[PDB]
């Protein structure tokens, strides 16, 4: 257990800093979809409609 | 200004917009004309006369 703990503590703060890579990275990308969504949003009502 | 922008400045035809503050943000409010009442009638492209 003591130094088991000291592996896994490694362990899962690495892990987490991927999570949290993914988590910030998936946060800008919806960004720029949602601004994509909007143009789209606006088009249906000018261009269709 | 009047806007003709379809349904940018609220559904129905725009005639004029009188914004309101608010806390953090600002609320508008969208005067439109809506077409109401309707008849169906026959129609033509154009008339033959002479």
């Amino acid at each position: 257990p003591p130094e088991a703990e000291v592996q896994i503590d490694r362990l899962i703060t690495g892990r987490l800093q991927s999570l949290q890579t993914y988590v910030t990275q998936q946060l800008i990308r919806a960004a720029e979809i949602r601004a994509s969504a909007n143009l789209a949003a606006t088009k249906m009502s000018e261009c269709v409609l | 200004g009047q806007s003709k922008r379809v349904d940018f400045c609220g559904k129905g035809y725009h005639l004029m917009s009188f914004p309101q503050s608010a806390p953090h943000g600002v609320v508008f409010l969208h005067v439109t004309y809506v077409p109401a009442q309707e008849k169906n009638f026959t129609t033509a492209p154009a008339i033959c006369h002479d």
